[PDB]
């Protein structure tokens, strides 16, 4: 079995976590004490020490976005995350790394911070939030006709959403219910009904990881 | 911002680019839809290089019927996106019956953009034809008033109510109207009834400044001045003292008339004299508005026994027939409004969905394939199918249409249309005849005021505990509440099957709901429909909603002039 | 013909010239004015406004990476910058990601900042170069065993290596040689010895922007 060492609270862990489940593969679960870094993480990548990497066949893979498609490639025979047209995938990679960039300093800084840039990002979560919402014109996924590339990325920052509700105070789904109710249309799906832990848990780690730094 | 030249010669390249932009429409519209479940099923991807010929070859037509789960779906608390896609700001209604039973279909903000610009270039067409002072208004019966949510927490939508009650609107619309005669809120105004009411009063607040008046249908001008007809001796006396009439009860829109009414006696020396000069109101538009270029409404299809009584009232003052389009999509533009509502035929404008025809050449109806739109054939008759922004994905949508001509190198189609009838086997029902007959029944006790009812529907609540039936009226007076009970009860006691006895009986489906509505509502189910952009066979009026009917949804809630639970049983 | 939206002293413009170059497109660069972004690269990328931007088909393609792959995928049948497998493919996109982040990063500050932001960021590429070295070890390039993907990703950084000795007044080569070396080595292909433009006024533009944020 291919093994993923990965961080309960992450999304991008979460990716990685809903790419495999996504398809049907049998796996095995690591959990990381990033104080106390496991020695195969660390042989992994001595250099980042980053999660999630996955070893299969004796060779590890580093990093969600890469992940997911080492996960569509090395295994691409029933739910493909692609389209079959290079334009295609192009609109999935280039709001994949949407998600991963802008998307997410917005989201990371909405319950990372206090004070100004909170505020400064209250909007641009909102905007972005809106750009999505422009973007997808009206596709009840994001990078092809079922469970794809982007909708993998961004599926793990709808279990945030509750986190992004409270300490940005907002509600993401009364100003765009489109994006939010994506997610809860992607939460039928049992690989973000299985691999998306605990929301009132997403809302917990942030608030605990307020308290600590200050 | 909107401007004459640029805009229509933008709409000239348009139309003159009629293969493209249709082209580019469909494009767009999947390359914004590659994700669709129903598309995924159809063997669709995008891109490539036989996209045209592809879908042609690849997704099924559709009917009503099999569009009412996905979209089902969306609406009911699992807020899950389908055909097209994301959980939309708002889900369709569509008159006529998917097999007598509701018919759902989104709407996205890219709707909205459809609307904008076709009031925007065919607002430019007509101030072409009749153009209007910068500085005056228009007496616009013009109705929003009113806003559901599903029983899923997602906003539930009419076309109209959607367009105005849009964050966009006020702002959007500013610079492609004449400033509006009414307060914002009575338009909203809860009582749209006593809004109608108002809004008599309110284009005729600035009948100097009126441009035109204005109804999506000749039947809503019609019925508006045949209830000008109605209530304008009490006007008189409301206006006269600066005190309004003892009909008006909602806060709200009492509170907004309040704040314009002071006491004026010449006025009514002057308002009687005048409006019988005429013999019985012909003419009473001009009458009324003196500097009024034109009345603006449909004059086609089911509308033209009602374009009578219009010009009736109207007088000679010319009718101009107004463009055909709905939230199921935009069709056709009137470019040219100053001809006659008889020879009306109005031009497609081609971003606004992928639309193909269905022709009737054959006898009836015919095994032939579906065409482009510039392959289409003059003088033949074609059934609209519809591809768009709105969940529609090769829908038929059941109505036939003629091509008159081409302006330019898009079609002329002119609508001789009426009922997209043959219906079949509902569950909405509590028989039609006997649902009719309940409203006949009960409203008996409002005929007691002397009035009719010129309207009612129904309604299915399965998220309460125990869930109830919910009925809907459009009666054409203000009463009190008392009869409005008794009605209720009567509604229940008129739906005499043994079984909706043992149900209600028993509380195993809950008291039904009487929740009247005000006038107009049913004027504007009608309003946004044959309006709808396909072809004016689209009349019958769903009568009892299955959670899968929507614009008469988004007209339920918040528009109760009163909303009461059964005080018997 | 494909239509690049291009900036002299890009990389990353660089990195688009370079990729297309060295699989065979004959294509035209548009010079762009920052100051006076382009009807046609404000109708690309509205927003970010950035380069570099390959028009193909009246189709956008945006952010360097991005436009890479697409490079990739647009001809494929000759030059391929990835190997046959995932794994090969995802160890090339992950060194690409770091191509991107720290040593990016890295190099904006030697050339860009002075004093307590410059010598962190100096120790900072000369770490990123190291790390460098090690896992180039003996590849001629990178991403296969040929000129590859990643290979296009970091080549195009090593016209400012000029410039990264002079501010930094240091010498990258004494401290990691082999990388530098790599990289006159792959200047050998006509990808980038045709797309890159002159390093004495790469140097001079850092000058510029030095003179000017004092
Ligand atoms: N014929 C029409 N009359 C009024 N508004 C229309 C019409 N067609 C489209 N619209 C517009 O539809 C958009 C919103 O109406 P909307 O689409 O919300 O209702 P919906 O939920 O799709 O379904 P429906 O109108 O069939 O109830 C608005 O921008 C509105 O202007
Ligand atoms: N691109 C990488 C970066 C990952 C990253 O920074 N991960 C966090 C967990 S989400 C981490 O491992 N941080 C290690 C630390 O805090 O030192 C990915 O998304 O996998
Ligand atoms: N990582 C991005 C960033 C590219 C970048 O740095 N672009 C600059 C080149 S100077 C740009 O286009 N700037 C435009 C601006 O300053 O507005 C990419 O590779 O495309
Ligand atoms: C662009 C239309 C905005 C509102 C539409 C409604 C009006 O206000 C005039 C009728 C029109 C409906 C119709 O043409 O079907």
């Amino acid at each position: 079995l291919p093994i993923l060492l990965d961080y309960w609270p992450s999304m991008f862990g979460m990716r990685a976590r809903v790419a495999l489940r996504e398809k049907g593969v049998e796996f095995e679960y690591r959990e990381e004490d990033f104080s106390n870094k496991s020695p195969l993480l660390l042989q992994s990548n001595p250099i980042h020490k980053k999660i999630p990497v996955l070893v299969h066949n004796g060779k590890p893979v580093c990093e969600s976005l890469n992940v997911v498609q080492y996960v569509d490639e090395a295994w691409p025979e029933k739910n493909p995350f692609f389209p079959s047209d290079p334009y295609g995938r192009a609109q999935a990679r280039f709001w994949a790394d949407f998600v991963d960039k802008k998307f997410t300093d917005a989201q990371f800084k909405v319950w990372g911070k206090k004070g100004e840039e909170q505020e400064a990002g209250k909007k641009e979560f909102i905007e972005a939030v809106k750009i999505l919402e422009s973007e997808l014109g009206d596709k009840p996924y994001f990078g092809g006709d079922s469970f794809g590339y982007v909708d993998i990325s961004l599926i793990t920052f709808s279990s945030w959403f509750q986190a992004y509700e409270k300490f940005g105070n907002f509600s993401i789904e009364s100003e765009s219910p489109k994006l939010i109710a994506w997610a809860k249309r992607c939460m039928e799906k049992e690989s973000v009904s299985k691999s998306l832990p605990d929301s009132e848990k997403i809302v917990a780690y942030a608030a605990e990881y307020r308290k600590n730094n200050l | 911002t909107f401007d004459m030249n640029r805009v229509i010669d933008e709409f000239d390249e348009m139309t003159r680019n009629a293969h493209q932009v249709q082209k580019q429409t469909l494009k767009e519209i999947l390359l914004k839809n590659q994700s669709a479940i129903y598309l995924q099923n159809c063997g669709l991807n995008g891109n490539a290089t036989d996209p045209e010929e592809a879908f042609k070859s690849m997704v099924p037509l559709v009917t009503d019927v099999e569009l009412e789960p996905y979209i089902k779906r969306m609406v009911d608390g699992d807020t899950s996106p389908i055909l097209t896609g994301h959980p939309v700001p708002a889900i369709s209604l569509s008159s006529g019956t998917s097999q007598g039973r509701p018919k759902f279909i989104p709407f996205t903000d890219e709707l909205m953009e459809n609307t904008l610009q076709l009031f925007r270039t065919a607002f430019a067409f007509r101030n072409r034809d009749f153009p209007i002072d910068d500085n005056g208004k228009a007496l616009q019966f013009i109705f929003s008033s009113k806003q559901y949510i599903s029983t899923g927490g997602v906003p539930v939508g009419t076309a109209t109510t959607n367009v105005y009650r849009n964050p966009n609107f006020k702002a959007g619309m500013k610079s492609i109207t004449s400033p509006s005669c009414s307060p914002d809120e009575v338009i909203f105004s809860p009582d749209v009834h006593q809004a109608l009411y108002c809004h008599l009063l309110s284009g005729i607040l600035f009948r100097d400044q009126v441009q035109y008046v204005f109804a999506v249908f000749a039947h809503g001008l019609v019925h508006a001045f045949r209830t000008f007809e109605q209530v304008w001796e009490e006007i008189v006396t409301d206006i006269k003292d600066g005190v309004l009439s003892n009909r008006i009860t909602v806060p709200s829109v009492r509170t907004a008339m309040s704040k314009l009414l002071t006491p004026n006696p010449e006025l009514a020396e002057t308002i009687r004299t005048k409006c019988m000069s005429l013999s019985n109101w012909y003419g009473l538009i001009p009458a009324l508005f003196p500097n009024a270029k034109y009345v603006y409404g449909i004059m086609t299809g089911s509308m033209e026994p009602y374009v009578p009584k219009l010009r009736h009232y109207a007088g000679d003052l010319p009718l101009v027939s107004h463009d055909y389009g709905s939230s199921e999509g935009w069709i056709a533009a009137n470019v040219t409004p100053r001809l006659s509502p008889e020879e009306a035929t109005f031009a497609v404008i081609p971003n606004l969905g992928y639309f193909e025809f269905l022709p009737v050449s054959e006898t009836g109806e015919g095994e032939e394939k579906p065409v482009g739109l510039t392959q289409v054939k003059i003088g033949e008759e074609y059934e609209v199918v519809i591809t768009n922004y709105a969940g529609l994905y090769r829908y038929r949508l059941g109505d036939v249409v003629k091509v008159i001509g081409f302006y330019n190198n898009t079609p002329q189609l002119k609508f001789i249309c009426r009922r997209n009838l043959i219906l079949s086997i509902n569950i909405d029902k509590n028989t039609e005849r006997d649902l009719q007959l309940s409203v006949e029944s009960a409203a008996k006790r409002l005929s007691e005021e002397k009035i009719e009812v010129i309207d009612f529907s129904s309604y299915i609540d399965v998220s309460t505990d125990p869930g109830h039936y919910a009925i809907f009226w459009e009666i054409s007076g203000e009463t009190n509440e008392d009869v409005l009970q008794d009605c209720c009860n009567c509604l229940d006691r008129a739906f005499i099957d043994a079984g909706y006895v043992s149900s209600r009986k028993c509380k195993t489906i809950g008291a039904l709901e009487l929740r009247v509505v005000a006038k107009g509502t049913f004027r504007k189910i009608q309003e946004h429909f044959l309006g709808l952009g396909s072809s004016a066979g689209q009349f019958k009026m769903p009568r009892c909603v299955k959670p899968s009917n929507a614009k008469v949804l988004q007209i339920l809630c918040e528009n109760v002039v009163s909303s009461y639970f059964s005080t018997a049983f």
